């Protein structure tokens, strides 16, 4: 482009004498990386690209430190630097060539540009392979979900198609990889997620607790005549299942983040992180809240009058200091059913 | 005229629209106990005047 060395070269002309090659392709990329030259397009259209004037110089890498570029022939790279540069080079030009460049002389001045048309497409992918194509060490890559040693390095967790129904897209690799490589674990990892994403705020978890109800359809405690069952069902009316429904504590001390913890702000962070990342359909969490009294206000319209269930922060006109409470509740992480209904076929008589 | 019940559902936020339908309905239970008892719409329990400001020609009252 005009704006590639309108932007470089024409303002950064200080530092060429010792830049890196390595540095100062990248540096093209990112002068207009919007819809930039991409360097994978070389294998048909190398043709209208105006690329830097590297190739002719015969150059190693971390070696380029000449600067000239042109404007009127309409691609910048036209450059020969005589006798030095002769990289890989053994035997002098063949016959017929000799006769038509003739003869050696003045003409091989013309003649670099034809000459060197293989080395400058070669150029081009020897830089990829240490920078783009093999190194990158997800670092020198620096994607936003399409630079593929992300996406050869996540799929080790079993996460390729499964971006659906997610209002992100994959972005806590960076931490819960490690932990999310161990099967059937755990419960110290809800420790990392909180910690990793508001820090001020500390997580405490107790394995079981009394869940309730779940109503059973049929009483079962009619006393039978024709037939009976005693050994394990014995009960009232409503039945107790421990067996997983973990409670979670918050603890804040940053007023900025206790306005996050409420319904809009982060706690659509972890009502998203659990419920597809890293438990899915093992177990039902419960949370919970401990802060000084409150930042809450009343009866007003439409949508943000609930501190989840209960309210407050509204009635103390008398004392100066601190009393500590309990926040709130938070709902569930579940998801289940039933879907309606009764069945017309069967298996296979074997 | 239209006149509705609450529902104190949990995870039902607050409306003040709420609290003026609750409120305007044991008024309607408190005629259909009084309705079992009565021929015709209803009337005074008691009215006291300041007749003084009769001469100034003004009316007002004491006790309603």
């Amino acid at each position: 482009s005009q704006s590639a060395p309108a932007r470089l070269i024409t303002r950064y002309r200080k530092q060429l004498p010792y830049i890196n090659f390595y540095r100062f392709c990248q540096l093209l990329e990112q002068s207009q990386p919007d819809q930039p030259p991409i360097g994978s397009g070389w294998q048909a259209r190398q043709e209208a690209v105006r690329f830097c004037p590297y190739p002719g110089m015969g150059f190693p890498a971390s070696e380029i430190k000449d600067a000239v570029i042109p404007e009127e022939s309409h691609l910048p790279p036209i450059v020969h630097v005589t006798f030095m540069g002769l990289y890989g080079v053994t035997s002098p030009l063949p016959a017929h060539y000799i006769s038509d460049i003739a003869q050696q002389r003045e003409g091989h001045e013309a003649a670099a540009d034809f000459l060197d048309i293989f080395s400058h497409r070669l150029i081009t992918q020897y830089y990829r392979i240490w920078r783009k194509y093999s190194y990158p060490a997800t670092f020198e890559a620096g994607g936003q979900d399409k630079t593929s040693q992300y996406l050869l390095g996540l799929a080790r967790l079993g996460i390729p198609g499964c971006a659906q129904n997610i209002a992100t897209p994959v972005s806590r690799f960076l931490a819960l990889l490690p932990l999310m490589l161990l099967p059937g674990r755990t419960a110290e990892g809800l420790t990392s997620l909180v910690t990793l994403l508001a820090p001020g705020t500390q997580a405490r978890v107790w394995h079981h607790d009394r869940r309730r109800i779940p109503l059973k359809t049929p009483l079962t405690m009619r006393v039978h005549h024709p037939v009976s069952l005693k050994s394990r069902p014995v009960m009232g009316d409503h039945a107790t299942d421990v067996n997983g429904q973990v409670l979670l504590q918050l603890s804040t001390q940053t007023g900025s983040e206790v306005q996050g913890w409420l319904p809009g702000g982060h706690l659509y962070s972890d009502l998203l992180a659990l419920l597809h990342v890293y438990l899915g359909s093992r177990l039902d969490v419960r949370l919970q809240l401990c802060v000084e009294r409150s930042l809450l206000p009343d009866a007003r319209l439409s949508c943000r009058p609930a501190a989840g269930s209960p309210q407050l922060g509204r009635t103390a006109v008398m004392r100066t200091q601190a009393k500590i409470a309990t926040s709130a509740a938070r709902v569930m992480t579940i998801s289940l059913g039933r879907y309606q209904r009764v069945q017309e076929h069967y298996q296979r008589k074997e | 005229m239209k006149i509705y019940r609450p529902l104190w559902e949990d995870g039902a936020f607050l409306m003040p629209q709420q609290f003026q339908q609750q409120a305007a309905w044991d008024v309607h239970l408190a005629d259909s106990v009084a309705r079992m008892g009565l021929a015709h719409p209803w009337g005074v329990v008691a009215a006291e005047f300041d007749d003084s400001l009769l001469p100034l020609s003004r009316l007002n009252a004491t006790r309603l």
